């Protein structure tokens, strides 16, 4: 939704929405964090919520350094040195629910 | 003809008095763009029968030249930026021509000096002048003329590269740089010049085929 | 890909020394079969024309600075050069 959080907020309800563009650098860990630690009224339970949405976000982001990690050294190890009646069901048993009268 | 040595007066001419003027501190854009204009149709056929060295020193020139955009990294130094550019591109464009256009010239009139030289000026400038601008995808009338004069570098280059052995370092760019273009939108006539380049590369080495094949099937995506 | 990128870096070196020596071969080649035309000024030597329009060696700025004329010593640096 709306809000300097609302990334925090979809990842902890939705999840799926959020894109690849959205997880790798919409949100500074170490300042967004920090904020939700003291900013006003803030509920138990909605803050429980708030930290399920960052420890996804931040998994997300492991996923992705991991795969891009890998893709780069896969890259390295190159060179260029040039040197009938099947299976029916019996009858129609099966499936031939008979009318009602 | 024979000779009709009238316009291959007027390029003789050209070129004996600019290099004496300047050899006794560049040129300037009409001295190159005049030249080229003379390389294109009054020299299509009348660029043999002249003398050799002559040619070696006015290409090293027109080389040192180039050199001034190779790697230029780039309300009145824009203006200078793009009278370098234009500059740099139509100088690029006359040894590309002036090398490619007899069906035959002597051995070492071209040294693989300024062959590097245009080919990493193209790469410099194409990929990161035309693209961005464009295509908002990477990312006035100078950049149309631009990008007129960079299609007919490509497809001069295509055949230079048909004509001659070269050295598969080169070649390693060349086919960089022509593999390039086909992954922006609106540059369909440097697409087909840049097929031309690329099966020219497919033709002659029997050693890169792998090489385009993955760089293509790379960045399918 | 930190040991990957060293042995790259070995690699690197051992290249720029390998296209030195490529160059000082090619220039030899190229100045050889000039003499040869040379010779062919004074069948067999417009089959050796034929020769030095084939190569396609090409040739650089360190070209005529090598200008040596026994065209035995000049074997010889050849022999060595593709060694």
């Amino acid at each position: 939704k709306r809000g300097p959080l609302a990334k925090i907020w979809l990842a902890a309800h939705w999840d799926k929405k959020l894109t690849k563009a959205h997880v790798f650098e919409c949100n500074l860990e170490s300042s967004v964090e920090s904020i939700i630690s003291p900013k006003v009224k803030m509920a138990l339970r909605t803050s429980g919520h708030l930290l399920l949405g960052v420890v996804r976000i931040y998994h997300r982001k492991a996923k992705y350094l991991l795969a891009d990690c890998n893709e780069a050294f896969i890259k390295i190890k190159m060179a260029f040195r040039p040197g009938i009646l099947q299976e029916n069901d019996f009858g129609d048993f099966g499936m031939d629910d008979r009318e009602i009268m | 003809m024979m000779d009709s040595s009238t316009f291959k007066r007027f390029t003789a001419s050209i070129e004996n008095i600019l290099d004496n003027l300047e050899d006794m501190l560049l040129l300037g854009k009409h001295q190159l763009n005049e030249l080229g204009s003379e390389s294109a149709k009054i020299k299509a056929m009348g660029i043999m029968d002249k003398l050799s060295t002559d040619k070696t020193v006015k290409v090293l020139n027109i080389l040192e030249k180039n050199i001034q955009d190779g790697s230029k990294l780039s309300e009145r130094l824009w203006r200078d930026l793009i009278m370098e550019r234009v500059t740099k591109s139509a100088d690029a464009c006359l040894t590309t021509i002036n090398i490619m256009t007899s069906p035959n010239m002597p051995k070492a009139v071209y040294i693989e000096d300024v062959i590097e030289r245009v080919i990493q000026y193209t790469k410099f400038h194409l990929q990161n002048t035309l693209y961005p601008q464009y295509d908002p995808v990477y990312r006035q009338r100078v950049i149309v003329m631009l990008y007129n004069k960079v299609c007919d570098i490509v497809s001069s280059l295509s055949e230079l590269l048909e004509i001659q052995l070269l050295t598969d370092t080169t070649i390693l760019q060349v086919s960089s740089m022509g593999i390039t273009p086909f992954f922006v939108e609106n540059v369909s006539e440097l697409q087909l010049c840049a097929i031309k380049l690329v099966t020219a590369v497919f033709s002659r080495y029997e050693k890169h085929r792998q090489l385009i094949l993955e760089e293509i099937f790379t960045s399918l995506a | 890909i930190e040991e990957r990128l060293h042995t790259l870096e070995e690699e690197k070196e051992e290249l720029a020394q390998y296209q030195k020596w490529d160059k000082m071969r090619r220039a030899l080649e190229y100045t050889i079969y000039n003499q040869e035309l040379n010779e062919t000024r004074a069948k067999k030597k417009e089959e050796c024309m034929k020769k030095i329009r084939e190569l396609g060696s090409l040739p650089q700025e360190a070209f005529e600075k090598y200008q040596t004329l026994s065209l035995k010593q000049l074997f010889r640096k050849l022999e060595q050069c593709n060694t």
